[PDB]
């Protein structure tokens, strides 16, 4: 196809307030805002990227992290090539729930879906409670890539998606 | 069916009740015509001032209102 | 203790007052923020009307 | 029991020493601090009522 | 493509296991900090409302039927809260499914510290344990919390947990896959639901206690628990004859229990 | 309450042949409501024999309520 | 009468022991909240101690059910009052065990029980001061339930003892946790307003949760000695675990004053940490419960099924209505998904 080579469906999952929306906006629109508007249901934005000479259209999906808008069954993981599990590095409970989020991935996503643990809000160095080593050891035990991103100051947000897109491409 | 006072009412024939009612924003214009999705997912209301307003029939809430550049009746 | 008890009643009367001074102060501070908020709301609603 | 009772007497005696060694606070000096704050409270209550 | 459509269920009177209720998170704001009330009641500054943004609240779950409690209240284990109330705790209730009548409810009260040795109710919420057609509630439920009151277990409850109410259900149906997916349309529609939700957040000081009910699984099947009584299939062999026996007597061939009570007390 | 003992033997003549939990529970509610209106002679001699009966009932809710009723009646 | 009265006492006495040895804790729990103190009259002042109270004491051994341990403390005051002073010796160590519980809601219940037993004069005079010494550090506990439960005890103790004992015995214990020594601490408002800030929950949890908590306090105790001048200088931690933990604590805001409070709670935190560790060894077995799935293989119950594609009791009629709704929903979803 002349428009793109591959279309990867990326999903962003995590607790409410971790920055799943802000990471999506920082990647697709290159914008940040402090105005919190809890995601309900499902949202998606499309960014096409260059990677290893190939044209990859990324459809990144943003989901509700609030339990009020979540259910046991989850249709959103269906058809996703990669899932970003976002936790707030200043919020220990968000990191603890990554285990819960990985179980949802395991039972509802594809068997070979790609994964990525993202610790957002790394710019909040004074409030950080989850150390890079604690999360890196956790991610490495599971083999999932791990990055500490920041939607506020764009830190490492691009590379987190470039990593996912590259890993999915390595899978195809 | 749509009425002059902006209500787009869904009347169930095999009952006598309404399945739904959509109160169209008469600030937009008088409903002149409306179209329903073949998949029964969304509808669009065309008004006398050129506004065409979309409703999600699964959730029953309005989602878009694009108007004609000349505000020409639909 | 009779001598300390008398002085310690005052030490509580003073400290208790200080807590009411603090609370009543911030109550005014909050009472005055609703002034700027609702008076500004009054203005915008008068131009709007 | 004799040791416990003797220890109790030592304790009370020490505390008596502390109470007597410390100078009794001037009620007047604390009372003016209370009265100055009572004026502030009332002056403020008027402001709150307004 | 898809597993079959078979509906599996168990009778409630056949599931002899304790009911378990997950206490999830308490979303919403509390009743601010009315400093007018503190001047009137100085003990009120020494209360969870005024000491931390998230006081270490706890929930008590009690099951009621016909307005009476079926057993003692169960309390969530202590959890220190900092920025969100998320117990995430499964509570084993003292009632089993056979023990539950059709109008069993769970009265859930959120409690807070109010000075020494005194808990104040932050709110209460009551949800029936069986649905409209007698199926035990399944999965994740968000319950409306009634401020400053304990959950009411009376029949009918005055603190029922069940615009955003309708939309949330549709949103849950959408997330479960029961609603048809239309990407171009879901993207547009959920932004409006978000606007509605934010407006309701600002308009009202509502709180929701998300709870969850366990799923009964066997061999990767899902069983709903439907309310039944043992012998519920015993359609009585009623017959309309009165040829000889015009006047049926229910006590007809029955032990005289007033004579046996007497026998047991004299002899 | 002088004629109540005539109605009581209408109720108590049913109790040894009830089938459903709801009718055994309703039977228990009736006894509880009438109990304050009957003489102690009627309670101990007539109604207690039938509360100890439901205590041996097949339904645990019925057994549980029989004891609860018995306690309140006595 | 003497025979009939004793027979009735034995009948009830046997049923209470039967219920206090029930296989379900909720039965033992239920019996305690309803009338265990009222049933003490049947046992008598002596058998209530020998039988009833000994049975209740075993409830504290149940380390996997805090609700039963909490229910013991909610009802021990009635039995202890009835048994009398002969129960204070047996309950004193158990009440201290209740203050180092693995569940902080059992600590609050133990604190309350101590408060009530002090109000009733059940606590012996010297034991009142020993509990005051152990409960004082809770005045800086991050948990407000514990902190205010401690305030409940201390105010009651101050009311029970004379004003001389307040300044001469109880106040020395409270001076580290109070901003200003006020003799009116018998009032909850007075004590609550003079409390120092609690240890931060985060800092308290870091120390409490550390596996080497004993070696942490051993080191933190030496940092205090340098602060107090009892040492010329304090060497850095000798263990890499304590080094990592100490830098975690200092970076997360651990103040010099919080170190002092943490050292006051040292005894409580080491015992409490030990209790939590004991239960965790058993918690490895009970992990499937956290997952929201019930497995029927443990009972083999009659599972039932209907196909959603083709008197009368109220429950039977209602099942047919539910199955009808299920058939309609699946049909509706199928059609809806078919149009798209
Ligand atoms: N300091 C800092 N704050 C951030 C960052 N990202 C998000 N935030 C803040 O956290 C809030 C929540 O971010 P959202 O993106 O809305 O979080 P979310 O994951 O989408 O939450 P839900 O949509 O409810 O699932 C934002 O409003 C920001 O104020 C970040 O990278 N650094
Ligand atoms: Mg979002």
């Amino acid at each position: 196809n002349p428009e793109y080579d591959y279309l990867f469906k990326l999903l962003l999952i995590g607790d409410s307030g971790v920055g799943k929306s802000c990471l999506l906006l920082r990647f697709a629109d290159d914008t940040y805002t402090e105005s919190y508007i809890s995601t309900i249901g499902v949202d998606f934005k499309i960014r096409t990227i260059e990677l290893d000479g190939k044209t990859i259209k990324l459809q990144i999906w943003d989901t509700a992290g609030l339990e009020r808008f979540r259910t046991i069954t989850s249709s959103y993981y269906r058809g996703a090539h990669g899932i970003i599990v976002v936790y707030d590095v200043t919020d220990q409970e968000s990191f603890n729930n990554v285990k819960q989020w990985l179980q949802e991935i395991d039972r509802y996503a594809s068997e070979n879906v790609n994964k990525l643990l993202v610790g957002n809000k790394c710019d909040l160095t004074t409030k950080k409670v989850v150390d890079y080593t604690t999360a890196k050891e956790f991610a490495d035990s599971l083999g999932i890539p791990f990055l500490e991103t920041s939607a506020k100051n764009a830190t490492n947000v691009e590379q987190s998606f470039m990593t996912m897109a590259a890993e999915i491409k390595k899978r195809m | 069916y749509a009425t002059v006072n902006g209500s787009l009412v869904g009347w169930d024939l095999r009952s006598s009740s309404n399945a739904w009612t959509l109160k169209h924003d008469l600030k937009s214009g008088l409903i002149t015509s409306f179209a329903v999705d073949i998949h029964q997912c969304w509808l669009c209301i065309g008004t006398s001032s050129g506004t065409m307003a979309c409703w999600d029939m699964r959730f029953q809430l309005p989602i878009s209102s694009h108007c004609h550049p000349s505000r020409a009746r639909i | 203790m009779e001598g300390k008890w008398i002085t310690d009643q005052l030490r509580w009367k003073i400290m208790s007052c200080k807590m009411r001074i603090e609370q009543l102060k911030q109550t005014i501070c909050k009472g005055n923020e609703e002034m700027e908020k609702n008076s500004e709301g009054l203005l915008k609603t008068k131009e709007k009307n | 029991q004799l040791n416990v009772t003797e220890n109790e007497c030592q304790n009370y005696k020490r505390c008596l020493e502390i109470l007597e060694q410390m100078n009794e606070d001037d009620s007047e000096q604390l009372q003016m601090e209370l009265k100055e704050l009572a004026l502030e409270e009332e002056r403020l209550i008027q402001e709150l009522e307004d | 493509m898809g597993e079959a459509e078979k509906f599996h269920y168990i009778y409630s009177c056949d599931l002899d296991i304790n009911v378990q209720l997950k206490i999830g998170s308490l979303e919403g704001k509390r009743e601010q900090k009315s400093y007018k009330a503190v001047l009137e009641d100085p003990m009120l500054k020494f209360s969870g409302l005024y000491q931390e943004t998230c006081s270490d609240l706890y929930v008590t779950c009690q099951v009621f039927a016909e307005g009476k409690p079926l057993a003692l209240p169960v309390r969530t284990s202590y959890k220190a809260f900092s920025t969100r109330w998320n117990w995430n705790e499964w509570l084993k209730l003292p009632v089993k499914y056979p023990d539950l009548p059709r109008n069993a409810q769970v009265a859930l009260t959120i409690w807070d510290v109010y000075g020494p040795g005194k808990a104040v109710p932050v709110g209460g919420t009551t949800v029936s344990l069986f649905g409209k057609y007698g199926m035990f509630r399944q999965g994740m439920h968000d319950l409306k919390v009634w401020p400053n009151v304990e959950a009411d277990g009376s029949e009918p409850t005055k603190t029922p947990g069940r615009q955003m109410s309708r939309l949330a259900k549709l949103t849950k149906a959408h997330r479960q896959g029961h609603m048809v997916k239309v990407d171009w349309l879901d993207r547009l529609t959920f932004r409006e639901i978000e606007m509605i939700n934010e407006s309701e957040k600002r308009s009202s000081n509502f709180m929701y206690l998300m709870v969850e009910f366990r799923c009964v699984k066997c061999d990767d099947k899902e069983y709903g628990i439907v309310y039944y009584e043992k012998d519920g299939d015993e359609s009585s062999p009623i017959l309309t004859s009165f040829e000889l026996v015009k006047v049926p007597d229910p006590q007809m061939s029955m032990e005289n229990l007033v004579e046996s009570k007497h026998h047991k007390l004299a002899r | 309450e002088n004629g109540l003992v005539i109605l009581v033997s209408v109720i108590t003549s049913c109790l040894q042949t009830l089938k459903y939990c709801d009718s055994k529970l309703a039977a228990l509610e009736l006894i509880l409501h009438l109990a304050p209106r009957l003489s102690v002679e009627i309670l101990l001699d007539r109604i207690t024999p039938y509360l100890l009966h439901f205590s041996n009932d097949s339904v645990p809710r019925v057994r549980a309520e029989a004891l609860r009723t018995l306690t309140k009646v006595l | 009468y003497d025979t009939e009265l004793q027979a009735l006492h034995e009948m009830v006495q046997q049923k209470v022991v039967t219920l206090l040895s029930d296989p379900e804790n909720i039965v033992k729990q239920t019996l305690m909240e309803n009338g265990i103190t009222r049933l003490c009259v049947f046992f008598g002042r002596q058998k209530a101690n020998d039988v009833l109270l000994s049975h209740m004491i075993t409830f504290l051994n149940d380390k996997n059910d805090w609700h039963l341990r909490g229910a013991f403390f909610d009802s021990i005051v009635g039995v202890a009052a009835y048994v009398g002073w002969q129960s204070s010796s047996i309950l004193k160590p158990l009440l201290q065990q209740g203050l180092s519980d693995a569940e902080e809601f059992v600590i609050v219940k133990a604190l309350y029980a101590l408060t009530c037993m002090c109000q009733l004069g059940l606590l012996q005079k010297p034991h009142v001061y020993e509990f005051a010494s152990d409960i004082a550090p809770f005045l800086c506990h991050p948990n407000l339930w514990i902190r205010y439960g401690a305030v409940g005890f201390i105010t009651v103790v101050a009311r029970q003892i004379s004003t001389a004992d307040v300044y001469c015995k109880l106040m020395p214990y409270l001076d580290p946790y109070i901003t200003q020594p006020i003799i009116q601490i018998e009032r909850k408002l007075v004590l609550l307003s003079v409390l120092k800030e609690p240890v931060s929950r985060s800092i308290f949890d870091y120390a409490l949760r550390s596996k080497d908590i004993t070696s942490l306090f051993r080191h933190l105790h030496m940092r205090q000695k340098k602060r107090n001048g009892s040492l010329p200088d304090c060497p850095p931690p000798e263990d890499p675990a304590i080094a990592q933990l100490l830098k975690k604590l200092l970076s997360q805001g651990m103040t010099e004053e919080e170190e002092d409070k943490l050292l006051a709670l040292k005894d409580f935190m080491m015992k409490s940490n030990k209790a939590k560790a004991n239960i965790v060894d058993q918690s490895h077995l009970h992990d499937s419960s956290q997952k929201g799935v019930i497995d029927l293989a443990a009972l083999g119950i009659t599972g039932r099924q209907v196909d959603l594609v083709k008197r009368i009791t109220t429950c039977k009629t209602e099942l047919q209505q539910l199955i009808q709704q299920k058939r309609e929903q699946c049909n509706a979803e199928r059609i809806a998904k078919q149009m798209m």
